[PDB]
């Protein structure tokens, strides 16, 4: 209703999900900048924002992809069977209203590739309900980093 | 139908049975300007069918993907993971 | 001739690093514990042996010639040796590392007439020494090059002395493939990818 | 207490007949080894994240491995370079788990 409801969005750590830049379509959003990683392992350092108490938890889906395999005319990587993963996002498991976390710094995980190549990478991300959850978004959920570099 | 991860899976759904000359369909509720790079992993761990399909500017799509039985690497038994 | 001696317990060991943490922010400290293979008894070799060798016990005094601080490996000690007249401090390397004039630790003495029990109270910081431990590229594929966990370091009057690796003492530590891992280290992570090989570093 | 950096819940998969399900220890080789780099949230700003995690422990073959009585040993081990864990448990073992694929 709006006791719990909760829009939830994805945006970079270069520019917060506290407030994202107006280069984001609602139907897409290729970030025209970069993830700047820490190269320990390739780690999509970002923010996510959840506003209201969120009683369930949810996902920040993630997939590593070659940039040689990219379609830049619709913002969709075209191939690369490599590795996929996703993050848990907990706020709290709140029993109604009174338990919220406004800013959640999410350093998205991908790791466990170690027998398949690395190169110059593109990676799609998305604020993702748990399996058709509660209603998120005043946008963007969808975050396609045009500049990533993979390290295994 | 099951709404896997927010995109409404209408097809494929987990557990689908196919015969000689029968069709894999792709219909999923995406967010617009989406491609699906679709990988038919055979039981020998190989993508005998990689193909890139385009969703429409609305959220939907009804696409025919791969014709199983009518192509080599589908003419004899066994389990795939699309 | 050696005659009757009453001896029972002895000192008390502390299991937190107190009165100056070496935490990256000084305000904050996590729950240090010196490792508790402490075989027990701060060894109580009497000053007044000749008294021991005659009269049974009364209020009895000690060269505080040891305070046991055993861990995973070796031991360290902070011991007021009443036959030098100064605070002898030893470490796990083996050596006297400081020697502090007069009384600047209090004397262990008996608390009663007929007893064998003594006190103990100790205050530490950490000053690190480090030593690389190599971890394979057959796991995560990010070869970790990991410096030794911190190093315990006693303090008396605000002055610090190395008591040696805190990965043979301070618990909890952890091990990944037998690599001592815990506060005030660094791992040089040699990140070997299909791009080549970079080398980042992560401080602990 | 705060942990901001990367550790991992190391997932080692087993059967219930590859696990002595009373003593909490394996009696065989992993039937899958995979890792989940858990960039755990700081306690330094409870407001900026919460230090009580839910982790969706990730594995690359246990949605690709078949239905059956599985046992998984989930180990808190630092991806080295990261702070200490575990004033104990250091692990969680599910000893009556059931995969369904």
């Amino acid at each position: 209703t709006a006791e719990n409801f909760t829009p939830i969005r994805l945006a970079p750590f270069q520019v917060p999900a506290q407030v994202p830049l107006p280069n984001a379509p609602k139907l897409k959003y290729e970030y025209n900048g970069s993830i700047v990683i820490t190269p320990q392992q390739q780690v999509l350092k970002i923010y996510v924002t959840s506003i209201l108490p969120y009683p369930q938890e949810f996902q920040i889906q993630a997939f590593v992809y070659e940039a040689s395999q990219f379609n830049v005319h619709t913002g969709s990587p075209t191939a690369a069977p490599v590795y996929f993963s996703y993050s848990a996002v907990r706020a709290y498991p709140a029993l109604g209203i009174g338990t919220s976390v406004p800013n959640l710094l999410v350093y998205v995980q991908l790791q466990g590739i170690s027998n398949l190549p690395a190169g110059k990478y593109v990676i799609v991300l998305s604020a993702v309900p748990f399996a058709g959850g509660p209603v998120l978004s005043e946008y963007p959920a969808q975050l396609i980093f045009t500049n990533v570099t993979l390290t295994q | 139908a099951v709404t896997i991860n927010g995109i409404t899976f209408y097809s494929p759904v987990p557990n689908q049975t196919y015969k000689y000359g029968q069709q894999l369909v792709l219909s999923i509720q995406s967010q617009p300007n989406a491609l699906v790079t679709l990988y038919v992993y055979d039981p020998k761990g190989n993508v005998v069918y990689n193909n890139v399909y385009q969703t429409n500017s609305s959220g939907g799509l009804t696409a025919t993907i791969a014709t199983f039985g009518s192509t080599p690497g589908f003419t004899t038994v066994g389990t795939y993971t699309v | 001739s050696t005659l009757s001696l009453v001896a029972k317990g002895a000192g008390v060991v502390e299991f937190l690093l107190t009165a100056y943490p070496y935490t990256g922010n000084i305000t904050f400290a996590p729950p240090w514990f010196i490792a508790e293979n402490v075989v027990k008894q701060p060894f109580m070799t009497y000053s007044d042996l000749q008294f021991a060798k005659t009269n049974p016990s009364a209020i009895l005094s000690l060269s505080t010639v040891n305070i046991t601080v055993v861990g995973l490996g070796g031991k360290a000690s902070v011991y007021y040796n009443s036959t030098s007249g100064q605070t002898v401090i030893t470490n796990i390397y083996g050596q006297t590392v400081a020697t502090l004039s007069g009384n600047v630790l209090p004397t262990l003495t008996e608390l009663a007439a007929g007893n064998g029990t003594f006190t103990g109270s100790l205050q530490f910081t950490i000053v690190p020494n480090n030593t690389v431990v190599q971890i394979p590229s057959s796991l995560t594929k990010t070869s970790f090059a990991v410096y030794t966990n911190g190093s315990l370091a006693i303090v008396l009057n605000g002055k610090a002395y190395s008591l040696g690796p805190a990965g043979l003492f301070l618990l909890p530590f952890v091990t990944y493939t037998g690599s001592a891992i815990g506060a005030n280290a660094t791992a040089i992570i040699t990140v070997s990818d299909g791009v080549g090989t970079s080398t980042t570093q992560v401080p602990i």
